This record gives structure tokens, C-alpha cells and sequence, in this order.
């Protein structure tokens, strides 16, 4: 029966009367279609905000309205998958019709685990990205902020993220939060185009829905997330963003008659997103033995981070990943600050054999950036500072990568090895060499027989130096080197090309008679 | 006299542990393997040592130090019972005596109306909540009239209604504390955090937000600072003292190993020092305190440490009741059982934000920068608790996060009211390489002074500052004019500079699972005696490269002779 | 087993090690002044590292020990200063029949009033452990722990498992009759039959 009827309407806000026991955010429901969450309740009284809305239903003074008693739960259906769906579970966009039972009911407010309930963090979770797979890595179950100024390239980050995932068993959850629908139909589009469809969840708020809906967007997203995780899935959310998320939030506030704080937010912001960044994580077989990995977004004013959302945002999570703008202006792509980035993780997140990769990077990427910046006042540069130089100019070549674009973790790895040890540093300033590179060697580890197996024990087991050398030296160089002849013919004459290559063997022949089978340019050892 | 009769005395444990203090002589040190000298030397807490004789002079050393021999004499006669002087008092016992029921809600500030009472409300009292087999606590805050309070949740929210009934005991909130609660973890509010069954701590009730003094007079009874807290680390020992029963800040992290500060502080002070640790998470991340309890368990310093965690995703309520509740778990250590305590914060930001957030969800008129109007008296509540008496010493190592590196922030001015000490932790060093990444030129320290230091010392740390600063500024004109721009003096301080620079890294203990290399706990006479010779320029001819990540300077010397030697040997 | 006792003496690969487990310091005491001069790095596992302890100021409580042979010993250690290995870590039982294993927090080396010793502890396992690994050949011939009951049966299979997983050219002998069960239990390059072979070999 409708316990409740409508008093007043005021800035989109319903108050309702009558004699209930309210709770925070208890669902009321207007119509078999139209419901809203309370925000404030006295004894007899309370004021809602709507979720959705209905053309046939016009809400005035008067009107009656039931009051469940119970908060928000989701609806898990089988056809999220390949979705596009509302806060309340309708499919907006869809690939598969829906069997029309729940598989379950999950409330969208759950508290987080305890500290009993987790485990260690120390799988990877292959971005796409070289340097964020070698400078600033991701575990599954780490929270990784991504911040930044507008057009910056964060969401292409988020993007790159999700389709690395496609030979994964990680499935993709995006919320979005405030964006447009032709942004979001883009990314949809995207994702049937790399063929993730099938394995990606959309939810989406866009700036025209209701302010509760854009805040009640995350909440459902990361309960389908611990939906997926109580089965030992692995789960990657992005939430894009969590500013427009605060300022819902703050709008509700503002409109109900919560007292303002510091820049009109509510006192209890940070218990908001921290109550919602602390329900990701990996966890123990027996609490359901998955993991949620999250990669909040967030927008700053000018690259001031000292905003009251940023800072909260950088207190919680793990690490941070920066875009720049002025790194952006001088045609770097992506455009990440590796010197404010931070990764509290560190190597725990990464494999054995890449975190023998890339032990010492960031020196080198130090370094460069100090010469590169005092470059312009100096005249006298010492030897080791022009040698300096060449591996900063070569390792800041290599990791340009386009956008959409996926580079393997192997890859990533044996890239950063053969920036150490040398053999990326014949070129001037030429990327179309680092291209081959890249496509024999991920052609030698995805298309082979032996490539498959070396890139297994690469990914499995974390080999010493002895053997990694022998690996380069007697299967990848030589190839690497007859491929780089074919198609770099000028390299020959080059001084330093020959001196570090003349003690590697010439497969010319071979590989010429493969190529002349139209086998793909970089595989090897064709003993099948 | 009789060993058996003093055996009735200790306890089972307590013999146990005084198999530490037992004395070798220098002849029953000589007879041992060198791995048994290792085995002795970790179970006291000085790291490892391959020469035999540095080991066995480090062992006759620190078996030559009033505290080791009166804890060695002492540990031959029967038991002394700690008799105690002020010591805290369990709360007492009540009934039920106030019960009311919700009438209002709002996000995390509840308003109780108060139906049945025999005695007045006071403030700061807890009023329990039993909803689905779950007790929630409701602090009061204001107290509007006779029958009318406002309260804020202590943990989770998710329940409360309007109607549900609560129940007072007018009384603050409680939590259960002995020696039992070394080696669990547990929230302010005492709930358990360590296993699904919950297994109860065993202890009395006390209350964390009543002092028990006798009268304020009593609260000036306290020792200013005389002494300093020795952590075998070369920089912190040397140019950042640390006082005994006085507080430190930790300033800086991510991503320059700060983790590893931390820890090495507890362990060092958990065997070196044999005291008590008590780390009173503010704000914690789940992850990094379930990796912290298990680095405990897996290091073996769990035992002996006490951890809070108030979350980070639980109200401010509880973020804000953490370090008091550490405060007084360390106050229950050292008032009675009379021994000293190391106090850890972490994080005060979180602490002070906290009270910001409790302050603005009360409806108080927001201070400069949105803060709260009581931010500086409420830091003083929380920091002078952590003070030295007779009975022992509390000192307190606090970390915090400075937002945006702006030191002018209400929360850093106030912080730094109180900090007797400053660690500063860069980012620029530990992209250099150079570990644990204390920058020695900004941190400072008030116990670097002629009252507690010896003159060597003091004139020891002023030359090796007035050094790095030169070699700083020298280092630009190396830069950019190059090494031949110098004079000759310029360019014997530009290396003895990067010497003492890369000489103060060290590698430490509780890391050697990773680096693989043996960790070192440096004496501080040992690094002092170091520090000159390498001011002197007695070892400018060695090469920097054998300064990084070594123990002592005879490291250096003996590594660079068995290099050399074998270089001519081959030759 | 004569060619792996005479080569393996005659032409050892130096450097090596010497792993004399028993019961009795004065049992292998002979094989001990030759072992003084065949070897740098000797392992002595079973009650004899507890003769050895006792000799060296050490509460070692009422487990059995030669001492006619402590002073031996204590003479040895004092002529030879760099020449014996000895256990750090234990897993003591006051009783015997089969009892869960009391673990010493701190101050290992000391055993305790009221205890006993029976087997060497994870610590020790990786003190010879290193030795082990860092020599080239071995003569294991001793259960340095209690065969008796596998609450102190671990150090010696664990000893086992370390010594048989060294990948390489090691070589390996044997000399005592419980090492040969406990090898046979298991499942060395050439382990002679019979113990007594070998003892008398170096006898
Ligand atoms: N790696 C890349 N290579 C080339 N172009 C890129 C790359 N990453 C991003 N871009 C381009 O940069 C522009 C901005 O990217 P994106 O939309 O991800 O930025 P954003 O920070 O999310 O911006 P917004 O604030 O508008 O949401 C787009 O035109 C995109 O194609
Ligand atoms: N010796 C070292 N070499 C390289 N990295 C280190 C070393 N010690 C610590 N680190 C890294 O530095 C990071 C510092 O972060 P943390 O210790 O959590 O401090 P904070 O909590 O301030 O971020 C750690 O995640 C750790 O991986
Ligand atoms: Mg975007
Ligand atoms: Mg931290």
C-alpha cells in the first residue's frame, strides 16, 4: 500500500510525508517504472531524489508513493555482456536478447572486505602500454589512478587497458559518468571493432540523466564487478570520471540542505569515493579468490592537483598515473609524466623476466630528461654525457607508441633488454626500425612453434642473465638483424651496426627461401 | 644464590628470554663458528658480520653497556614485580541506564531522542545500536536538550533507521587491552581483524578518551628530553638524531622506500632495543595493511607489535579514534608494565582530515582552507600524550603526507608544532638510485646540539652539511663548464663530497629477501669514525663506485685491496 | 664400493665437505684427525655438535655427550679455529615419544633448563645448506637427527633432499648405516652398501 504522499516539489527533489522508518538511501517507489533514494528523513517526513523518469507519469502534490524498506540492489541478467545498460538494468544497447531471469540480486552499497579477506598482489595485468607495463606497473587488484588536464589522452589510456585484454580471461567493466552518448557509442563501436564485445560491460550516465543516476553509476558497476569476482573471475573498472561523480554528489548535497564544506562539497566526500576505492582488490580463495582492478580518472584545472577531489583521489588510491599537457604539446603520445607517476606497487606487479627488464629505467629516463633540459645553456659535453643522450633519445623513441595500439608484455620486456644492452641505439631519430622490431618479435612469439614455447617459460618461470643472453644471441638476433638488412639497406654502412653485429650469425638464406614460401616476416625454425 | 629457587620466580617465557642476556666471555666467543657468531649476533639485533673479529668485537661491545649488564645481572636473581605509580584504571562496571531511539537520519549524523533515563546524559557518550546480530556505536556530540542528542556512526551505517532502539551506558567507548594484544590486529574500536572466527583478546575494558589524572598539576610532572634513540642507521644517526620520548616526522614517500623505514624502525627497535611496538594505523589502505601485518608475521617482529588499523574505508569517526586508541595502548604499555614503547602514526593527514570531516559534518563553521576551528587544539590532544616519566619513555615516529608539497598548509603548520624532529624523504633520490633516500640538506633535527651530542659529533655533522651543500652548488659548474673549469680544491671537495654522498646509503635488513644481499645495522660510533675518515680524504684514491651500499669504511678498505690485489695477482 | 672410496680419497675434488653424523664424538674421532687434514668445512650432526656445544660454554640441559670427548674437542677448536660447522637453529622435545617439536624464538644457540635436543631446525638446515652447496663433493654418513620418530626425522631428510638436488658434478659418498636407510627411504653418485666399508677406509 502507498504509505507516503508528495507535499512539495523543489529543485527536482520530492518531499514526501508520512509514518515510516526511513533509512539513507532506502529506495521509494512512485510507479512500477519510477523510483528514488532518500536522502534526509525525520519521523514523519523525508526528501527523495528521483532515479529515472516517465512521460505517462506526472508526479505532483498529492500524489501516493510506497516505501520498499529496503536499499538499492542491481539486477545481474545474461545478457550484460556486450551491453550497454542503465543503473537500473535496462539494456539502452544490446547483442543478445535477455533470458529474462536474474542470476542474481546484489546490493550496490556493500561495505569492503577486511583486511582477513585479501591476499597479495603480485600478477600483472598487461596495460598494452611499454611504459606503463615497464615503469609504473599494474597488479590485479591495484587501484591506479589516471590524472590529468582535458585531452591529455586518459581515456585512450583506460581504452588500451581494456584491449589488452582480449586473449585475457579479465573481463571489462566501463562506467561512464557524465560523458557524452556519442562518445560513449564510439567506445562501444571500438569495442566490437578489437573484439572484446563479448567480455565488456557498459555502464553509463550520461550528462542529460538524473543526478542520482550519475551517482549511483559507479556503485552498480563495481557490484556487477564483485558480482563476477564471488565466481573467481578477474575483473578491470574504469570509471570515467570520478570529478563529475563528485559534483552529483555535491549537487544532491547542495539541493537537499547539507551544510557546504571546503569548495561547496559535502563534509563527507572522502568517505564517498573511499568507501567505493576500497572494495577492489585480490582476495583469498575462500572469499571468492578473484580480483577488481580499478583505474579511476581524474581531470585537473591548469595541472593543479592540489584540488580538493585530486587530493583525495591521490590519498586513496595506489599509484598515479599523469598525463601532461605540455608533454602532449610537444608530440608525445602517450603523453605521461613518468617523473610525477608513482606506482607503490612496484616490481611485486610484475613478472619475473620483466622486473629483470627494466630494473633501472627510471635512472636512465632521469638522467636523459636532466641533459635533455640543461642541453640548451651548456657547450662542453662530456663522452659519457653524449652516450647518455643517445640511450635517453632511443628509450624515449621507444616507448611512442599509436593510440589503440596493443604491444605485448614479452615484447615490452625484450625491448627494454635490447635498450640496455645497446642494440637499439644504430638509428637517428627512425621509427619505421623500431616497427619491424616490434612485429618480428611478436610475430616470433605468437606465430612459431619454438617462439610460443619461449615466450611460455618468458611468462611463466624468470630466467638469469646467463641464458637470457643466450636467447638473444642465438634465435632473436639473427633474425632481428636479417630482417633489419631486408628492409633498412642503408644500416649496412653504418660504423656501429656492423661493430656490434659481426658476431652474430647470418640466417640470410633461410629466412629469404621462408619468406619466398610467404611466410610473415620474423618466423623462425619452421620444424613443423 | 640457588639457580632452582630463582627458577620459581620467572615464568616459562621469561626464562626463555633471559637466554638472551646471558654473558660469553671474549674466550667463550673465540670458540664458536662463524655462523654461530652469526646466529648470536641476529638474535641480538645487530645484522650479520663475515669477519670474525669485527663480529666477536661488536658482540664484547654491546656485552660492555650498562643497560646489557644490569639486564644480564638482573636476569640471575629471582623476579622483580614493576610495582606501579599512576597506573590506568579499568572502567567501571555498569548497567544499561539510558535508552531512546533514532528520530532523525542524515549521512553518518544520527539524532537519538532519549524515552527512558536515570541519569543524565553526558558528552561523548556511546549509545549501542543491535541491529541483524550486528552492535553499532553512536557518539555523542551535541547535546540539544534534556532528551535530545546528536551522534555519528563508529564504523558502518548500513541499518540504522528511524525507530531502531539504542541503549547507553553513559559512558565513552571501551576497548579491551593487556599484553594479550601484542601480536594481533585489531580497529579503535577493538573488533577483530586477523581471522573470520574472531577470537576474542583477552584483557580489561579501558577507555582511550579519559586520562585518569589526578589534577592537572599532575600532567607537568614530565621529563623534557635528554636522550636519543640509537636505529643503526647511518644518515638518521648521524645528522637526524632522533629523540627518546619525543616525536619525528616522516615526511615524504612514494616510491622512495618508505616502507622499508618503517619497518627497519620496528624490528630495529623491537631487538636492538628490546622494547615494544605499537602501530596505530590512521586511515590505512587494506592492501597496505594486510601486506604490513603479513611482512610482520614473515620478519618475525609480529609478536611484539600491536597494530590499529582504523581503514580507510570506514567513517571518520573511527579514522579519527585510531591514534587515540594507539595513544592508549601505549600508555597502557608504559604506565603498567614500565616498558618503553615506539609509537607509529600513520597517517596524521588522515588524521587531521578526519576531524575535519567529523567537525563539518556537524554543522561548524569551516576555519582558513575549509578546515575545522578546532585543528590545532585537537593536534595537541593527540601529541601530548606522547611524553616521558620515570616509568619509561614513549616515543613516536609519525609519518605525513604533505598535499602538493605545500608546507604552508594548516595541517603541515600544525603538525610541525610539534615535531621535535624531521625526515624528509626525496623523490629526486630515489630516482637516483641512492637509498633510503633521506635527503641530509633540508631534514633537520633539535637533539643535534652541544646538550646531548659530543663535540666530535656536532663538528662531524656540520662538516659533512657545509660539504654536501658545496658539492650541490659545485655540481651545476660541472654541468655546465665541465670538471676542468675547477680548481684544484673545488675538485678535492667535489669528491669528497659525492664519497660522504654515496656512503651514507645503506643497505638494510628487513630487505635482504629482495637485494639479496646481507642487511647491516651500523653503530653509531662506527659511522662517525667513517664519516671522518672519509672527510679527511684518507680514501680519495678508491673509486665511488666501492662507497654504494656497504656496512662501514673497512668494508670499503678490504674490498678495494682484495679488488686491486687480484687485478695485480692476475696481471 | 673400493673405487668410490679410494679416487674420492686418493684424487678428492678440493674443495669439499665432511658430514660425519653419529651419536658419539669418540665413535668417529679418528676419521675426524684424518677428516682434519682431508677437508676445511666439516659438518657434525647427531649428539656430537652436543658434545661440541657443551664444550663450548653452552646449557645443552641432559642430552648425551662424551665428555671425555668434550675436552678432546674443545682442544680441537682451540688448534683449529676455522676447521667445524656447527648447528644454530633445533627442534627440541622434552620427551621422546614422538613429541611435537618446542622452537627457540631467540637465542637459539642456548637450550634451554629442562630440555633436550633431538634434531637441527630450519636455520641449521640452510647454515649447511650453504656449506654444502659452496664445496664439490660430499661424504654424507650420519643422521644428524632421530630416525626413531619423524618429529626429529625431518633435518636429515631435508639434508638429503638438499644434498641430492645440487645440480652439477657433485660427488657424493656414503659411510653410515642410517644415512644408507635413510637413502634407501628416499628414492648419491655412488653409495657403498655397507657404512663399515667406509669407516674403516678412513678409519
Ligand atoms: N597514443 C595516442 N596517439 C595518438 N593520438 C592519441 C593518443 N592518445 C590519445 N590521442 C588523441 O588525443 C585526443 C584526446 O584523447 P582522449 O579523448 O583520450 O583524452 P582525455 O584526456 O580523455 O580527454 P577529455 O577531457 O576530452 O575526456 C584524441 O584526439 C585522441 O585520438
Ligand atoms: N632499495 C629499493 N630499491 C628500489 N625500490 C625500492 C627500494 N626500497 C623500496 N622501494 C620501493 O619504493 C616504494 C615506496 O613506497 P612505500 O614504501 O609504500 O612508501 P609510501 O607509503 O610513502 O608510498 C615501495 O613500493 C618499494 O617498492
Ligand atoms: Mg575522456
Ligand atoms: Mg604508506
Amino acid at each position: 500500500m502507498k504509505n507516503l504522499k508528495i507535499t512539495a516539489i523543489k529543485d527536482n527533489l520530492i518531499f514526501v510525508e508520512g509514518e515510516h522508518q526511513f533509512s539513507f538511501l532506502e529506495i521509494i517507489k512512485f510507479s512500477d517504472k519510477v523510483e528514488g533514494v532518500v536522502l534526509k528523513a525525520n519521523d514523519r517526513s523525508a526528501i527523495v531524489a528521483i532515479l529515472n523518469e516517465d512521460k505517462d507519469l506526472n508526479l505532483t502534490v498529492g500524489s501516493l508513493a510506497e516505501a520498499t524498506g529496503e536499499l538499492y540492489k542491481i539486477p545481474i541478467y545474461d545478457n550484460y555482456l556486450g551491453s550497454i545498460i542503465n543503473v537500473l538494468g535496462e539494456s539502452l544497447v544490446k547483442q543478445y536478447e535477455r533470458t529474462n531471469v536474474a542470476l542474481d540480486k546484489k546490493y550496490v552499497f556493500t561495505e569492503a572486505q577486511p583486511i582477513f579477506t585479501r591476499s597479495a598482489v603480485n600478477e600483472p595485468l598487461v596495460t598494452g602500454i611499454t611504459v606503463v607495463d615497464g615503469v609504473l606497473p599494474v597488479g590485479r587488484g591495484q587501484k591506479e589512478l589516471i590524472i590529468g588536464d582535458r585531452g591529455t589522452g586518459k581515456t585512450a589510456i583506460a581504452l588500451n587497458a581494456m584491449l589488452a585484454q582480449e586473449n585475457t580471461d579479465v573481463i571489462n567493466i566501463f562506467i561512464a559518468i557524465g560523458k557524452k552518448r556519442d562518445e560513449i557509442v564510439e567506445i562501444y563501436g571500438t569495442f566490437k571493432k578489437h573484439n572484446i564485445l563479448h567480455k565488456s560491460i557498459i555502464v553509463s550516465a550520461a550528462s542529460d540523466d538524473a543526478v542520482a543516476a550519475r551517482y549511483l553509476a559507479p556503485y552498480a558497476g563495481m557490484a556487477i564487478a564483485e558480482f563476477f569476482q564471488q565466481i573467481g573471475k578477474d575483473v578491470l573498472v574504469v570509471m570515467d570520471d570520478l570529478t563529475n561523480h563528485a559534483d552529483a554528489y555535491r549537487e544532491l548535497s547542495l539541493l537537499a540542505g547539507i551544510a557546504p564544506a571546503r569548495e561547496a562539497y559535502p563534509g563527507d566526500i572522502f568517505y564517498v569515493h573511499s568507501s567505493l576505492l576500497e572494495r577492489g582488490g585480490k582476495y583469498g580463495p575462500e572469499f571468492g579468490g578473484g580480483s577488481i582492478t580499478i583505474l579511476p580518472i581524474a581531470q585537473t584545472l591548469a595541472g593543479d592537483i592540489s584540488g580538493y577531489i585530486p587530493t583525495n583521489l591521490i590519498s586513496i588510491t595506489d599509484g598515479q598515473i599523469y598525463t601532461s599537457a605540455k608533454l602532449f604539446n610537444e608530440g608525445t603520445r602517450p603523453a605521461i609524466d613518468v617523473n610525477l607517476s608513482v606506482s607503490r606497487l612496484g616490481s611485486a606487479a610484475q613478472s619475473k623476466f620483466m622486473a629483470f627488464a627494466s630494473s633501472g629505467l627510471k635512472k636512465i629516463y632521469t638522467e636523459y630528461k636532466y641533459l635533455k633540459r640543461l642541453s640548451s645553456f651548456s657547450s662542453k659535453i662530456s663522452n659519457r654525457d653524449l652516450e647518455t643522450l643517445q640511450k635517453g633519445k632511443a628509450f624515449e623513441s621507444l616507448i611512442d607508441q599509436a593510440e589503440y595500439e596493443v604491444i605485448d608484455y614479452e615484447t615490452s620486456a625484450i625491448l627494454f633488454l635490447l635498450l640496455k644492452k645497446g642494440f637499439l641505439n644504430f638509428y637517428t631519430e627512425k621509427t619505421e626500425a623500431l616497427k619491424v622490431i616490434i612485429g618480428v618479435i611478436k610475430v616470433f612469439l605468437a606465430k612459431d612453434v619454438l617462439g610460443r614455447k619461449m615466450r611460455a617459460i618468458l611468462v611463466e618461470h624468470g630466467i638469469d642473465s646467463i641464458v637470457w643472453n643466450l636467447y638473444l644471441n642465438h634465435m632473436i638476433l639473427p633474425l632481428l638483424k636479417y630482417h633489419l638488412l631486408s628492409e633498412l639497406q642503408y644500416l649496412a654502412t653504418n660504423r656501429e651496426f656492423i661493430k656490434k653485429f659481426k658476431d652474430i650469425r647470418n640466417d640470410g638464406r633461410i629466412l629469404l627461401a621462408y619468406e619466398r614460401k610467404g611466410y610473415e616476416r620474423g618466423i623462425a625454425y619452421d620444424y613443423k | 644464590l640457588d639457580p632452582e629457587f630463582v627458577a620459581s620466580t620467572y615464568t616459562e617465557e621469561e626464562i626463555i628470554h633471559n637466554l638472551l642476556f646471558k654473558l660469553y666471555s671474549v674466550e667463550q666467543l673465540a670458540l664458536f663458528t662463524i655462523d654461530q657468531l652469526n646466529a648470536l649476533l641476529f638474535a641480538r639485533g645487530l645484522g650479520l658480520e663475515k669477519n670474525k673479529v669485527r663480529a666477536i668485537k661488536s658482540l664484547l661491545t654491546l656485552q660492555t653497556s650498562y643497560e646489557f649488564m644490569e639486564k644480564s645481572q638482573a636476569a640471575l636473581l629471582p623476579k622483580v614485580s614493576f610495582n606501579p605509580t599512576n597506573p590506568l584504571k579499568p572502567i567501571e562496571e555498569k548497567e544499561f541506564t539510558i535508552f531512546g531511539e533514532i528520530v532523525e537520519i542524515r549521512s553518518q549524523v544520527y539524532k537519538i531522542r532519549i524515552d527512558k533515563a536515570e541519569e543524565e546524559v553526558l558528552p561523548k557518550v556511546i549509545f549501542y545500536a543491535d541491529v541483524n546480530g550486528k552492535e553499532i556505536q553512536l557518539e555523542v556530540a551535541d547535546i540539544f536538550d534534556k532528551n535530545l542528542v546528536s551522534t555519528f556512526v563508529l564504523g558502518n551505517e548500513t541499518g540504522l533507521k528511524i525507530g531502531t532502539k539504542v541503549k547507553s551506558k553513559n559512558q565513552s567507548y571501551a576497548i579491551k587491552i593487556s599484553k594479550r594484544l601484542l601480536g594481533r590486529v585489531i580497529d579503535p574500536i577493538g573488533k577483530i581483524l586477523d581471522d573470520s572466527i574472531a577470537t576474542p583478546v583477552h584483557g580489561n575494558m579501558y577507555a582511550p578518551l579519559e586520562m585518569q589524572h589526578d589534577s592537572e598539576a599532575t600532567r607537568y610532572v614530565v621529563s623534557p628530553k635528554n636522550a636519543i634513540l640509537e636505529t643503526g642507521i647511518k644518515v638518521i644517526d648521524v645528522l637526524l638524531p632522533i629523540p627518546k620520548g619525543g616525536k619525528t616526522g616522516l615526511l615524504g614517500g612514494a616510491g622512495v622506500g618508505k616502507t622499508v623505514i618503517v619497518q627497519e624502525l620496528i624490528n630495529a627497535f623491537i631487538k636492538f632495543h628490546d622494547g615494544v611496538s605499537v602501530f596505530a594505523g590512521i586511515g590505512e589502505r587494506i592492501r597496505e595493511g594486510h601486506e604490513l601485518w603479513k611482512e610482520a608475521e614473515a620478519l618475525g617482529f609480529l609478536n611484539k607489535t600491536a597494530f590499529i588499523f582504523g581503514q580507510m574505508n570506514e567513517s571518520p569517526g573511527l579514522r579519527f579514534r585510531s591514534g587515540i586508541s594507539g595513544v592508549k595502548v601505549a600508555e597502557y604499555f608504559r604506565n603498567n608494565l614500565g616498558k618503553s614503547v615506539l609509537l607509529f602514526m600513520d597517517n596524521i593527514f588522515r588524521y587531521v582530515q578526519a576531524g575535519s570531516e567529523i567537525s563539518s559534518l556537524l554543522e561548524k563553521t569551516p576555519s582558513a582552507v575549509g578546515y575545522q576551528p578546532t585543528l590545532f587544539s585537537e593536534m595537541g590532544q593527540l601529541q601530548e600524550r606522547i611524553n616521558s616519566t620515570k616509568d619509561g619513555d614513549i616515543t613516536s615516529i609519525q609519518a605525513m603526507y604533505i598535499p602538493a608539497d605545500d608546507f604552508t598548509d594548516p595541517a603541515a603548520v600544525a603538525a610541525f608544532a610539534h615535531f621535535d624532529s624531521t625526515i624528509i624523504l626525496s623523490r629526486q633520490l630515489a630516482a637516483e638510485g641512492v637509498y633510503p633516500a633521506i635527503d641530509p640538506l633540508e631534514s633537520n633535527s633539535k637533539m643535534l646540539s652541544i646538550k646531548y651530542t659530543s663535540r666530535e659529533h656536532l663538528d662531524i655533522a656540520k662538516k659533512t652539511v657545509q660539504t654536501l651543500e658545496k658539492t650541490k652548488t659545485l655540481e651545476d659548474i660541472i654541468n655546465i663548464l665541465g670538471f676542468d673549469a675547477l680548481s684544484e680544491d673545488d675538485k678535492k671537495v667535489v669528491e669528497v663530497g659525492r664519497r660522504l654522498k654515496w656512503f651514507l646509503t645503506q643497505p638494510f635488513v628487513v630487505a635482504e629477501k629482495f637485494s639479496g644481499v646481507p642487511g647491516k645495522f651500523v653503530r653509531l660510533k662506527d659511522s662517525l669514525k667513517g664519516i671522518k675518515t672519509i672527510l679527511d680524504g684518507d680514501l680519495n684514491h678508491i673509486p665511488v663506485s666501492y662507497f654504494s651500499f656497504v656496512g662501514v669504511v673497512e668494508e670499503i678498505i678490504e674490498k678495494f685491496n682484495l679488488d686491486a690485489k687480484k687485478e695485480a695477482l692476475k696481471n | 664400493e673400493i673405487k668410490n672410496l679410494d679416487k674420492a680419497l686418493s684424487r678428492p675434488e678440493r674443495p669439499i665437505v665432511a658430514i660425519l653424523g653419529g651419536a658419539k664424538v669418540s665413535d668417529k674421532i679418528g676419521v675426524l684427525n684424518n677428516l682434519l687434514k682431508y677437508v676445511d668445512k666439516i659438518i657434525i650432526g647427531g649428539a656430537m655438535a652436543y658434545t661440541f656445544l657443551a664444550a663450548q660454554g653452552i646449557g645443552i640441559g641432559k642430552s648425551l655427550v662424551e665428555e671425555d670427548k668434550i675436552d678432546l674437542a674443545r682442544e680441537y677448536l682451540k688448534n683449529n679455529l676455522d676447521k667445524f660447522v656447527l648447528p644454530i637453529d633445533y627442534a627440541l622435545a622434552k620427551d621422546f615419544e614422538d613429541v611435537k617439536p618446542f622452537y627457540n624464538l631467540e637465542n637459539t644457540l642456548e637450550i634451554p633448563n629442562g630440555y633436550m635436543g633431538l634434531d637441527i631446525g630450519p636455520k641449521s638446515i640452510e647454515v649447511f645448506k650453504k656449506y654444502i652447496k659452496d664445496a664439490k663433493t660430499i661424504l654424507w654418513n650420519g643422521p644428524l637427527g632421530v630416525t626413531e620418530f619423524k618429529y626429529f626425522k625431518e633435518g636429515t631428510k631435508a639434508i638429503a633432499k638438499a644434498i641430492t638436488e645440487l645440480k652439477g658434478n657433485v660427488y657424493t659418498v656414503v659411510g653410515g648405516g642410517d644415512s644408507v636407510a635413510i637413502i634407501e627411504e628416499l628414492g648419491f653418485s655412488h653409495v657403498s652398501t655397507g657404512g663399515g666399508a667406509t669407516l674403516e677406509f678412513l678409519e
